């Protein structure tokens, strides 16, 4: 149930702002930048799953 | 919610944590279009 709430309030987040989902849905078969950005987002107030 | 404005930083911080390759998307009548190099 908290990964739900969690998962909606991100989906809530990028669909706010579509900037940020251009920079987070470009194709590379390394997206290591954007799992920093991933790392560097959300880390500090989301859960582990 | 969303936390205001380290939205950039993190915008940033991706542009700036990236031998470059690129892909061809389309091509036709001797024009192409390449996805990736950000250097060129």
């Amino acid at each position: 149930t908290t990964l739900a709430g969690e998962l909606v309030s991100v989906a809530r987040l990028l669909d706010r702002e579509a900037v940020v989902t251009r920079y987070l849905t470009v194709p590379a078969e390394d997206a290591t930048p954007r799992i920093r950005l991933i790392e560097r987002l959300v880390s500090g107030k989301v859960g582990a799953p | 919610t969303i936390p205001a404005d380290d939205i950039q930083s993190a915008i940033e911080e991706y542009v700036s944590s990236f031998e470059e390759v690129g892909t061809v998307v389309d091509a036709g009548d001797g024009i192409a279009h390449v996805e990736g190099l950000p250097s060129v």
